[PDB]
């Protein structure tokens, strides 16, 4: 289900999204982030010393389920005094969120989101989303927000509201009036989400967006609708020219393996087995898994070079697999193409002599040079195991890294060779 | 409508080829491979270097040069991702019967501004980007493939992936089937090819009697193609189609956001696409490792061999 | 769990326990009655034509999460005008709800209530409750409303206040300030807490209640805290002194057997059985059910005829019993006591004699008048199983259900008589 595999798109936290979209007039409840309980206080006692709530600054999918070290319910409070307010933020900063999604290894909460509490009347969801059925951004509406929006679109699909967009003649204003009086807008106040959805969709069109999701878009008390979440789904490959929002990527809420491929431009993959790979490409990189998970084995972290990466990045490459103590047994299984497979060979020749890579490499190398990658392999005079049948080199590497676990139960150590 | 240019895909060996960003790395490699294999490379255009002659053959400042110097019927392109949308425009705008664009990480909104105008527009098919590309097997590669599996054959193999479209070339071709068109549409969700058109393409041609159809998880393309092949394949005299779903043993997802995720989507990309395929008359296989072995049986148990 | 078995505590419809909060004073949201859409339209545009909230009125655990016959998600809906008002009230009145509680024989909502949408800024809990533990009323107040209160009860014992009352002194309002104070009431309101309180008593001292539930009380955004829900757990004793509440009691959320048991004093417990009886006193009650369910068989629908009822209400018990279909053998499990033991065996032979009982009737009898009822039953001379085992009863009437099931399958009729 979704992607996963490919790519990692960019999820800022929930406070440069909203000072993103502050920065672009649309209305907004006032929000500021805190990294100490002082400035807590600070802003706290600066909004009215009464009424606030505060935000945990956490990417993770389960953040009002969430646990903390200190022992406290879910990522949002609502405090009625500074006081209590650095109380609570003393029990969020520096502690560590324990969520399902996370398991055991949660991420740190660095900072938190203090924002002024508004009683909303309506609760709307809205999103503009990029996508390829109507070829380009949508308009989505819906008057459902604040509960999760999946259900009643299968259950009610008549209620989700999709309006595309014509994207040389950009987005017209009777559009967004429109997409408001469908979705059941106050008559009142059409006027003011037809500008918010302007000022978002510029936005949207600006920083290179994917997939900016408003839930729940809800009315208050007095008029003047208020986005409360803004979920932004950036592109990945929009790093080039979007320097502003790629620059403040926070890396924290991220494995240093994982910081360390994207340094190199690897797409990593780690996972919960004890056969470690290294694959060209993501399609052949789920046939691995699904090759290996036939044969009773199950892969440990597999990466993902790329096309025409230098020989230096699999050497990398190498040096973050064998990082990983859980990995038994390496296969690198890249077919030719684009990734010129002798440079390859050159990275393992390499990657073996200098990192002492004891465990047993099942290579297969394939495609646009398959002599000279074959001929350095046996020049080089080493225990790089060949293999050239993605069955067999399957078949191998499971029986191999069953081997090594054998052998380490057995406290005995072994050499493998290819048969002569 | 742009689906007129579907006949377009099928090159033949007497299909000229011009490839613009020439002086680039993957470009010059990549040339001489293709020259090697006897790809009918007439000429490169490079922005602000051209006009001279390189490897052997004369580079332009414009697809418009080498269209009016040469006459190609085909481009391929290899500038760098930041640079690759306008190089399409340009390619389209030159009204190039075959455009093919190799280049990965351009981002999505100048892909959408690239595909707006192109589905504006009849007499220009695109294959890309992120796409390993096209070859027809014997006489005419495009795009980045080891053509020294190659053979021609009565097989047609079209993927997403393009490391998996070579791994079920070569298992086709080490069990002798050969292949007739192989095309990799690319993964990116905007591209200029879909499952539709090589389909259809390949079903209506009588050198090919059987297609290999590797996709992958998320999406809705396969879903397309399962119905397109109810329609079109169904009852007799319909040649039989081998598929594969990499990613079957995945993990569930990251589920980072909704909308486009779900909300506007099949929510395919699962156990369910592979019922979709059975439910079409698709012979699907349990495991990338016996894609040719597969199509073998397949053959074998029509009695086409 | 809980009493179950041992009385029905009278549980009124939201709107009358609302209602006794109005005249005595309680801060309350504005709220009437709906019987049908046309008195809908009325309130709705009596109130303001906006932001009006519509509540279910039936008696079941399960409200929010219910379904109606029309097809509609829980028993709230928050409208914004007449119109919609409405069309909602024309998907409630007359439709029948179906909560996990009833499973299947879902209540029937007659009316609705129809109120006024406040924003609440806190949720309190709280809860006036007579009680064994303190040996008497008992105030609980939390700070943790609108949310299930057992489960933080539970974790945080601690956030759970509770302070006795001595009843002849009555209830002080510096015990109120203390209460209030103790939840965590802003200080400017603590004294309409108080009277709120101090009014919640009287209620709960006038009208002979038990459990008075406020979840949440909740502080308005304008101050003038306003109790939301009222639940009323009433007292079954307490019918003979307090006849305008027992009155309003609605009949139509239980079964026609329980409403014509209550016309008897005849306490009825229906179950998923096929082994009728006839208990005196819960005690023995649950001591048939489990020493039916010892054997194999399962009770169907028993009952309690108390202390020295007449013969007529055995006359109608037996009546009841024989009115479901789903009773297979019926055993009259009476020991003596109060109940005397002869005008039970009248009772017996009078309901065998008229109603045609044809279904094994194992009785047990005994205490007080033994010679009296066996020479009775030995003078009527009919099928009446005579029993005096309380194992050898329960064995003997759920062979006599498995035997009457079996011949009821094999199409033949049987007739049952003591050993000679
Ligand atoms: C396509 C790709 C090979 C091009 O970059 P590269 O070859 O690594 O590097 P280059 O700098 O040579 O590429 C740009 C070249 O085109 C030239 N160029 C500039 N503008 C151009 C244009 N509008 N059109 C074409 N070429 C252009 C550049 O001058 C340069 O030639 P040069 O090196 O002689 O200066 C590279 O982007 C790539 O990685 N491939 C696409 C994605 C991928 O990973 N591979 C294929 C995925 S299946």
């Amino acid at each position: 289900e979704n992607l996963y595999f490919q790519s990692m798109n960019l999820s800022l936290h929930e406070y440069m999204s909203m000072e993103l979209l502050q920065e672009a007039g649309v209305s907004v409840p006032k929000g500021y982030v805190a990294k100490s309980p002082d400035e807590a206080y600070a802003i706290a006692k600066k909004l009215g010393s009464k009424d606030v709530v505060i935000k945990a600054q956490v990417l993770a999918g389960g953040r009002g389920k969430g646990t903390f070290e200190s022992g406290l319910k879910g990522g949002v409070k609502i405090v009625f005094s500074p006081e209590e307010a650095k109380a609570v933020s003393s029990q969020m900063i520096g502690k560590k969120l324990f969520t399902k999604q996370t398991g055991e290894k949660g991420r740190i909460c660095n900072q938190v989101l203090v924002c002024e509490r508004k009683y909303p009347r309506r609760e709307y969801y809205f999103a503009i989303t990029m996508e390829r059925s109507f070829q380009g951004p949508v308009l989505i509406g819906s008057s459902h927000g604040g509960v999760n929006i999946e259900d009643v679109a299968a259950e009610s699909p008549e209620a989700i509201i999709k309006e595309p967009i014509d994207i040389e003649e950009g987005i017209k204003k009777e559009q967004a009036l429109q997409l408001a009086q469908k979705m059941g807008f106050p008559p009142n106040i059409v006027e003011s989400a037809a500008e918010n959805m302007v000022k978002l969709y510029s936005l949207f069109l600006k920083y290179d967006a994917t997939m900016i999701e408003i839930n729940p878009m809800v009315e208050d008390s007095d008029g003047a609708v208020l986005c409360m979440d803004a979920k932004i789904n950036f592109d990945s490959n929009s790093a080039y020219r979007q320097k502003k929002i790629f620059d403040l990527q926070d890396w924290t809420q991220e494995d240093e393996r994982d910081k360390d491929a994207a340094k190199a431009n690897l797409n990593y993959i780690g996972l919960d087995g004890n056969i470690g790979c290294l694959v060209n490409g993501a399609g052949l990189a789920m046939a691995t898994m699904d090759i290996i998970k036939l044969h009773g084995g199950t892969p440990a972290n597999f990466l993902d070079v790329g096309g025409g990466a230098t020989v230096h990045q699999v050497t990398e490459a190498f040096k973050l697999i064998t990082s990983d103590k859980k990995v038994l047994a390496i296969l690198v299984n890249i077919f030719g193409g684009i990734m010129r497979c002798d440079v390859i060979a050159q990275g393992i020749v390499m990657a073996v002599k200098d990192l002492e890579i004891k465990i047993p490499v099942v290579v297969r190398l394939q495609g646009t040079r398959v002599d000279d990658a074959k001929a350095l392999i046996a020049d080089s005079g080493l225990k790089i195991l060949a293999c050239d049948d993605l069955d067999e080199a399957a078949r191998m590497v499971v029986k191999l890294s069953e081997i090594v676990t054998l052998a380490k139960q057995a406290h005995v150590d072994v050499k493998f060779q290819l048969p002569i | 409508s742009y689906t007129a240019s579907r006949q377009h895909l099928y090159v033949d060996k007497n299909t000229k080829i011009i490839c613009q960003g020439f002086t680039g790395k993957q470009g010059t490699f990549h040339s001489q491979q293709a020259l090697e294999y006897g790809t009918k490379l007439v000429g490169g255009t490079t922005p602000g270097k051209g006009g001279q002659t390189h490897l052997g053959l004369p580079v332009f400042n414009t697809v418009k040069e080498a269209k009016e110097q040469t006459g190609a019927t085909a481009s391929v392109i290899y500038v760098p991702p930041p640079f690759a949308a306008a190089a399409i425009n340009e390619a389209i705008e030159a009204e190039i019967p075959l455009v093919v664009c190799i280049t990965e990480g351009i981002p999505q909104q100048d892909m959408v501004r690239v595909k707006h105008k192109l589905l504006r527009q009849e007499k220009t098919r695109l294959i890309g980007p992120n796409c390993p590309g096209v070859i027809n097997p014997g006489e005419c590669k495009i795009g980045i493939m080891p053509g020294h599996i190659h053979k021609k054959g009565r097989i047609g193999i079209v993927s997403r992936s393009g490391t998996l479209t070579y791994e079920a070339v070569h298992q086709t071709t080490q069990v002798g089937l050969g292949q007739s068109l192989c095309v990799g549409i690319g993964g990116d969700p905007f591209n200029g090819t879909d499952f539709i058109d090589c389909l259809e393409i390949f079903l209506n041609d009588s050198a090919t009697e059987g297609i290999i159809l590797i996709g992958e998880i998320g999406g809705n393309a396969e879903e397309n193609a399962a119905e397109f092949l109810k329609q079109h394949n169904s009852g007799p005299n319909s040649k039989p189609v081998v598929s594969f779903i990499a990613g079957l043993t995945a993990p569930p997802g990251r589920r980072m956001g909704h909308a486009g995720a779900i909300i506007a989507g099949g929510k395919g990309g699962a156990k369910e696409k592979i019922s979709a395929l059975q439910s079409a008359g698709v012979v699907v296989s349990m495991s990338p490792a016996q894609l040719g072995t597969t199509i073998y049986k397949e053959f074998e148990k029509r009695k086409m061999l």
